């Protein structure tokens, strides 16, 4: 239910920081929500964290392109085990 | 002509949002056209954020019931409302940060200054308040590394008011304005002292410039230009309009 | 910088623009929201609601200039022209402005702005010939024009009384006369010891 | 004379401050000119040595009451002209450095001096930081122009695909138009996919 | 005027005449030689942010202030006849701002009335050449051609004002 986050995904990148999104990456993060398929309210900080990756090596519009987005996920799920 | 007029009123003598929406507007006039930083009105714009807040919830509370009569008229002028709302609010704000920038020496001294008739905190908002610090910590370091670090210690001084040009500036009191006479806040005019009646019995602020060591009678619901030091009281007190 | 240069000591005409909507005005609703005592309400923040919820069909009401611009944007509601713009009322206006050169006229402070946001979005609701207003209130800002030249040549550091002068023509003359004073009063300034 | 590079440092300004002003649209900095400040520094240190040769005289006292008066005062006068003319250069890149930030970054890295390039990315987390927490709900990054327009019709200048949206999305197709609320297509506009 | 503003600083810049009145050695550098000592009397043009200090510190100051060019009585004259004609632009490009910093040296209320004349008068044509928008034309062109910087910029400002009145004004 990609289309159900879509209202946050938008405002966690294009809106909190005004960071382009496709729609098939929004799928992407609605994968990795069921990958942390526990309450997604604090899954934000999570997606905020995503957003400082891509913002630090990818750098473009449409971030949500379920591939450049795919690589952003599994840079911040290996960060996310170093921590 | 027995004057019931009293009478009669007496008779019919048997914080609105709106309100504050006005308020701002006019203080956001105020910092656009003022010279200094005006007092950041704290609990204005607190109740306003809070509106604007709540505000937005609902709206998506809307949303989602149409997601789930259905007349949209009245979204769209809600969110038109936000809109502009939220606008006027961040014209204000980045008004106020450019005003800081500009005088962030004179503000750094006022608040070195323990005999400061006003505290920075009073004048800037907790989050200008950090914006000044940090701004100015950051501009310090590229500023001393860029240069300082050759300079010698009695000219690597940043705020320095001693050579022949005082690197800290302040805003010009003296800058010329227009202005609006709104005349006494309430329709009470007899009640302000300032105030008193004149030529034509039409009242008036009267106001010496002491540079011209003149006088002014700037007649109410009327237009003037003046130097913003010789304002700097009537505006504060809100007898005139900073147009 | 947080401000653009060009906005740091005016204010473009888009904010006038702002600031004037901010205002309220007659309008004649095509609808009818006030619910019979025998549903989607407005319940805005910033302007009266109280209205809102009560327009019926072709009757009177005072609303905020945005929101009557939004709805004359819909076939939903009519913009009742004010009272000052009539030919009877520019044509008294004009009269006065050659009665008395020095002075200017009893204009609206916001005259100029809403004549064109009217002229643009409501040309439909004023009654008399449209073209007519428009040349009556081109006459008004020429004469206004050669006025403000006039008191121009009399620029001096002391102070200046513009009186009636329209919020549009002041912002227009703001840059150059506030600088031209600060200029003066420099100068004078140094002059004194 | 030492103001002389001072002199062509500030008029190098002047001709910036006048290049980003008269152009409409942002334009990228000019080079830092390194080898001016470099000069300049040079002057400056030669006045140091110079002072302090002027000190080490005056403890000879070679009519230092006058001689030494005069001299150590001009030498400082000189170098606070030069420290005037670095600071309103400096100071001048800075306030540009900083309308970029808020227009587009909030939102030429080898022309910018590498304590310059650190400066803007400080002044950019700064801004990041305020519009983040309190006041968060206006984008104070946003644009400055008035919301005049509820609803704008737009035609996408440059094809991006789909893009997504709070309740919507937007298939960025070239030469196909858009009617759509102006403030969520006002930062893909700012982005300059959208026309009009 | 603001310790960062360019055109100050640019303004200071600017030399002026002026003579000294000591003999100070290892200062001929100022004379660009300096292996020379410095003489008194010695007629030499110095920076105006170092020849007024000069002129400060000294009692008999150690430099005086010659009365410059652009404040000759040819000056004067010419102003006195005609504001407009004037190339202000010609005898110098920060000619206003100078003088203002002059009459801060030295009270001189005469000069600050013909210039608050020359700056009322020429600013009346400035005005209406910024007013009168094209809906280049040489007359403007030269008028901008003998118009100092400051003038300039006062003219690029409110000609950018009275475009955006236009703008917005006719146009949607």
């Amino acid at each position: 239910q990609p289309p159900l986050l879509r209202p946050l995904a938008y405002r966690v990148l294009s809106r909190k920081y005004g960071l382009s999104i496709k729609s098939d990456g929004l799928s992407a993060l609605a994968e990795f929500v069921g990958t942390n398929i526990g309450a997604n309210w604090r899954q934000g900080p999570a997606t905020i964290k995503f957003l400082e990756q891509f913002a630090a090596v990818w750098k473009q519009q449409e971030r949500g392109l379920f591939i450049d987005q795919s690589g952003v996920k599994e840079v911040i799920q290996e960060m996310k085990e170093r921590e | 002509d027995i004057n019931i007029d009293d009478i009669l009123a007496e008779l019919d003598k048997e914080v609105s949002p709106q309100q504050d929406f006005s308020d701002l507007m006019k203080s956001w006039k105020n910092e656009r056209c003022s010279p200094e930083l005006l007092p950041y009105p704290h609990q204005l714009m607190k109740r306003l954020l809070n509106r604007i807040s709540m505000q937005s919830q609902l709206i998506e509370n809307i949303s989602m019931g149409f997601l789930d009569n259905e007349s949209k008229l009245p979204l769209l002028c809600m969110e038109t409302e936000l809109e502009r709302l939220k606008f006027v609010i961040r014209s204000y704000i980045r008004c106020r940060l450019s005003k800081i920038d500009k005088f962030s020496l004179y503000l750094r001294q006022l608040n070195e200054d323990e005999n400061s008739l006003i505290s920075l905190t009073d004048l800037l908002s907790k989050d200008e308040i950090k914006y000044h610090d940090t701004h100015s910590l950051i501009w310090l370091k590229l500023v001393n590394d860029s240069i300082l670090k050759y300079m010698p210690e009695e000219l690597q001084a940043i705020n320095d008011t001693e050579g022949s040009v005082n690197m800290i500036d302040e805003p010009d009191w003296n800058k010329f304005v227009f202005i609006h006479v709104n005349g006494p806040p309430d329709g009470k005019w007899n009640e302000d002292p300032l105030l008193q009646e004149n030529e034509f019995g039409k009242p008036c602020y009267t106001v010496t410039i002491p540079d011209l060591k003149e006088e002014v009678e700037l007649t109410i619901g009327s237009i003037y230009v003046m130097r913003y030091e010789v304002i700097r009281d009537l505006l504060r007190d809100d007898k005139v309009a900073l147009i | 910088m947080s401000l653009p240069a060009h906005l740091q000591q005016t204010f473009s005409p888009e904010e006038i623009q702002f600031i004037v909507e901010n205002e309220p005005i007659k309008i004649f609703p095509r609808i009818t929201t006030r619910q019979k005592i025998r549903h989607t309400r407005w319940q805005l923040i910033t302007t009266d609601d109280k209205a809102l919820n009560n327009m019926v069909a072709m009757r009177s009401t005072e609303v905020v200039l945005w929101i009557a611009l939004l709805l004359k944007q819909q076939s939903k509601c009519s913009i009742v022209a004010p009272q000052w713009l009539t030919t009877k009322e520019l044509d008294r206006k004009i009269q006065y402005e050659k009665t008395h050169p020095d002075r200017f006229s009893e204009l609206p402070w916001n005259w100029l702005v809403l004549a064109r946001i009217l002229f643009n979005k409501a040309k439909d609701d004023f009654h008399d010939p449209i073209h007519e207003l428009r040349g009556k209130i081109q006459d008004l800002r020429e004469i206004r024009q050669i006025k403000v030249l006039k008191g121009l040549k009399y620029l001096n550091e002391s102070h200046l009384q513009l009186d009636n002068l329209s919020l549009l023509e002041i912002n227009e003359l703001r840059p150059f006369i506030t600088e031209i004073m600060d200029k003066l009063r420099e100068i004078h300034t140094a002059s004194l010891t | 004379m030492y103001g002389d590079l001072g002199n062509k440092l500030v008029l190098e300004a002047k001709r910036t401050k006048q290049l980003y002003a008269r152009s409409n649209q942002d334009v990228n900095l000019p080079m830092y000119h390194e080898d001016i400040i470099r000069n300049i520094l040079k002057e400056v240190s030669n006045l140091r040595k110079n002072t302090e040769y002027l000190k080490e005289q005056q403890q000879l006292g070679m009519l230092d009451d006058k001689v030494a008066k005069c001299q150590y005062f001009v030498t400082l006068l000189c170098m606070e002209r030069n420290k005037r003319c670095l600071l309103a250069y400096q100071r001048l890149r800075t306030d540009i450095l900083d309308s970029m930030a808020w227009n587009n970054n909030g939102l030429d890295t080898n022309n910018l001096s590498h304590q310059e390039q650190e400066y803007l990315k400080e002044y950019c987390d700064l801004i990041t930081d305020l519009k983040s927490g309190d006041l968060v709900d206006i984008d104070l990054s946003g644009s400055l122009v008035p919301p005049s327009d509820v609803f704008i019709d737009v035609r996408v200048l440059k094809d991006a695909g789909e893009i997504q949206t709070e309740y919507g999305v937007f298939n960025l197709i070239k030469d196909s138009q858009f009617f759509v609320r102006q403030s969520d297509v006002e930062r893909l506009i700012q982005q300059g996919y959208l026309q009009k | 005027m603001g310790y960062y503003d360019i055109d100050d600083v640019l303004a200071d810049g600017t030399e002026f005449p002026c003579k000294f009145q000591y003999d100070i050695p290892g200062l001929g550098y100022l004379e660009n030689n300096p292996g020379r000592p410095i003489t008194k009397n010695t007629k030499l043009s110095l920076p105006l942010w170092l020849a007024r200090i000069l002129a400060i510190v000294g009692p008999v100051p150690f430099v005086e202030l010659l009365p410059p060019d652009m404040f000759s009585t040819k000056v004067m004259n010419a102003i006195k006849t005609d504001p407009v004609a004037l190339d202000l632009h010609s005898i110098n490009s920060h000619f206003f701002s100078l003088a203002i910093k002059w009459i801060m040296l030295f009270s001189e209320k005469e000069l600050a009335n013909v210039v608050s004349e020359l700056l009322l008068q020429r600013a009346q044509e400035l005005n209406h050449h910024a007013s009168s928008l094209s809906i280049t034309n040489i007359a403007t062109s030269t008028f901008l051609l003998k118009l100092e910087e400051m003038e300039k910029e006062i003219y690029k400002k409110s000609h950018e004002s009275y475009k955006d009145t236009k703008r917005w004004m006719f146009k949607k």
